[PDB]
C-alpha cells in the first residue's frame, strides 16, 4: 500500500519528480474550490512558496511556505492522520528559506521531514526517495 | 470578447498594426503563475543602501592587495553581466511575452538587475580605492575570456528567434554568474565580508525567480511546437550550454589563477548549469560528485541544505 500525496503549481516541477518515483501518487488540486479525501497512509511531497521573506525581527518568515491547497488538504483531520512523513522541494538560491515547507509541515503534523530536493529532481533524488518511502512504509 | 479581437500595445508596435490596442487587464488574469511571480518580486524590492557593508572593513583590510583585486575584478565582471541583462536581455523579453502581466514582470526584472549591478558600486564605494575600481574596469574591458561570454549571448537578444532569446534570458541568471558568486560565499565561510554576502543573497533571491520564470515561459512555447522542432530546440539548448560552460571554465581558470578556487567555482557553476536545465524541463546529466562543493561554503548559500491563518490546527 505505498502511496504519495503531492502538490504542484501550473509549473509542474514537483508533478514531474513524483511521476519518476515507483509509488502510486494522488495530486492535491490547484483549484481552491476542489478538495480530495485520502483514506490510506501516504508520504506528502510539496514545493515551497515563502519567496525568501524575512520578518522585522530578522528571521525567515515561513508565511506561504506551505501552499494554501496543502493547508486545506491537511486541515481535514481524516486526511491529516494518514501522513507518515513529508518531503519538501524548492531551490537552494532561496538560502535560509530553502525547502522550508517541509520543516513547517513536520512541526505542525509531528511527522519526520524525510528528504529535501530541488525542481524536477536528479537520478540520485529518485533513487533516494524511492528507498526512503519504502523504508517509511516498512518501519 | 474584446481580448480576442485586440492586441497589447507591444504586439501592435512590433508585430501587428491591423488591430486596435487593449489596456492590460489585472482583473481577468490568463496565468495565475504571473500574479504569483509579480507579487513576490515586487514584495522583495530592495536597494543596496539598506545593507551597510562598512562592517566588512575589518575583514576586508586583513585581505592582501591580490585578494582585494580578485574581489574587485570578480564583482566588476558580474556588474558587466548584470548591465547586459538590464539594458538588453530582460527588456528584449517584453515584446515576446505570452501574457500581458509577463510584459510588466520583465520590466521589473530589467530594473532589479540594474539594482544588482548598482549594488557592486555600493560595495566598492565602502571598501575600494579609486585605483582598485578603475584597474578592475580596465581588466574587464581587456579580458577576452570574460568578454567572450556576454558576446555569445547578446546576438540571441537582438535576433528574431524569440525561443533562443528566452533560453539566453534563462541562462544568464540561471548559470553564468555562479562562478563569481562562489567567491563571496568562500570568504563569508571564513567570516570575511559577511555583509557583502547578504547583498549576494538578496541578488540570488531575485535571480532564482528570473531563471524559473524565463524557464517556465520557454516550456509553454516549446510544448506547442512539433516533436521534430522540440528535439531541435533541445539540441540547441545542450549545444549552447556546452559552449557557455567551455567559455566560463576558460574565464574562471584565468580569474582564480594563483588562488586555487577555479576547481570549486567550476563545480558550483555546473551545479547551477544543472538547475538551469531542470527549469527548462530537461534532466541534468551532472553527477552529485561533479557538482559537489565544500560543506562550509554551501552552508553560506543555504544552511537548510543540511553545525556551520487558514491552518485549523
Ligand atoms: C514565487 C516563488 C517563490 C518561491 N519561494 C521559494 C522558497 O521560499 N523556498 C524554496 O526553496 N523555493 C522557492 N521557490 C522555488 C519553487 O519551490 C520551485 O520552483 C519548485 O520546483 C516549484 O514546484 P512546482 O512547479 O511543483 O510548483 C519559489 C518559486 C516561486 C515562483
Ligand atoms: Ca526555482
Amino acid at each position: 500500500k505505498e502511496l504519495i500525496v503531492y502538490f504542484s503549481t501550473q509549473s509542474n516541477n514537483t508533478h514531474r519528480f513524483v511521476q519518476k518515483l515507483d509509488a502510486e501518487s494522488i495530486r492535491i488540486p490547484i483549484d481552491e474550490e476542489e478538495r480530495i479525501k485520502v483514506d490510506e497512509d501516504y508520504v506528502l511531497i510539496v514545493p515551497t512558496y515563502s519567496g525568501g521573506k524575512v520578518t522585522d525581527a530578522g528571521q525567515v518568515d515561513a508565511h506561504g511556505a506551505v501552499p494554501k491547497q496543502v493547508i486545506h488538504f491537511l486541515n481535514d483531520p481524516d486526511n491529516r492522520k494518514h501522513c507518515l512523513g513529508v518531503i519538501s522541494s524548492g531551490n537552494t538560491n532561496f538560502g535560509d528559506s530553502f525547502a522550508i515547507a517541509g520543516p513547517v509541515i513536520s512541526y505542525k503534523l509531528k511527522v519526520p521531514l524525510l528528504y529535501q530536493f530541488e525542481l524536477i529532481g536528479t537520478k540520485e533524488d529518485v533513487e533516494e526517495v524511492n528507498r526512503i518511502i519504502s523504508e517509511t512504509f516498512n518501519a | 470578447n474584446y481580448y480576442d479581437r485586440s492586441v497589447s500595445p507591444v504586439e501592435y508596435a512590433y508585430f501587428d498594426q491591423s488591430q486596435n490596442m487593449r489596456a492590460i487587464n489585472w482583473n481577468k488574469i490568463v496565468d495565475e503563475k504571473d500574479l504569483e511571480v509579480w507579487n513576490r518580486v515586487t514584495q522583495n524590492f530592495w536597494l543596496p543602501e539598506n545593507i551597510p557593508v562598512s562592517n566588512d572593513l575589518p575583514s576586508w583590510n586583513e585581505l592582501d592587495d591580490d585578494w582585494q583585486q580578485l574581489i574587485t575584478r570578480t564583482f566588476t565582471g558580474l556588474t558587466l553581466l548584470d548591465t547586459v541583462q538590464s539594458s538588453i536581455g530582460d527588456v528584449a523579453q517584453i515584446k515576446n511575452s505570452l501574457t500581458e502581466q509577463e510584459q510588466v514582470i520583465y520590466a521589473n526584472f530589467a530594473f532589479m538587475v540594474g539594482v544588482h549591478a548598482r549594488s557592486y558600486g555600493t560595495i566598492f564605494s565602502t571598501l575600494c580605492t579609486s585605483e582598485q575600481i578603475e584597474e578592475a574596469h580596465e581588466w574587464v574591458v581587456d579580458n577576452e575570456a570574460l568578454q567572450a561570454r556576454p558576446k555569445a549571448l547578446i546576438p540571441f537578444y537582438t535576433a528574431d528567434d524569440p525561443l533562443k532569446s528566452k533560453i539566453a534570458a534563462a541562462l544568464m541568471p540561471g548559470f553564468l554568474l555562479y562562478g563569481g558568486f562562489y567567491l563571496p560565499f568562500y570568504l563569508s565561510a571564513r567570516g570575511k565580508l559577511p555583509n557583502t554576502s547578504d547583498i549576494i543573497r538578496l541578488i540570488l533571491r531575485d535571480k532564482v525567480i528570473h531563471n524559473f520564470y524565463s524557464g517556465y515561459k520557454y516550456q509553454l512555447k516549446v510544448a506547442k511546437l512539433s516533436p521534430e522542432k522540440q528535439a531541435e530546440m533541445k539540441q540547441f539548448v545542450f549545444d549552447l550550454l556546452d559552449k557557455m560552460i567551455g567559455l566560463e571554465k576558460t574565464y574562471l581558470h584565468q580569474l582564480y589563477d594563483g588562488f586555487g578556487l577555479a576547481d570549486e567555482a567550476i563545480r558550483f557553476s555546473l551545479y547551477n548549469a544543472g538547475k538551469f536545465l531542470q527549469n527548462l524541463g530537461y534532466e541534468s546529466p551532472f553527477t552529485k560528485e561533479e557538482t559537489r562543493i565544500a560543506p562550509e561554503v554551501f552552508a553560506q548559500l543555504s544552511a537548510r541544505a543540511d553545525f556551520f491563518e487558514d491552518w485549523d490546527f
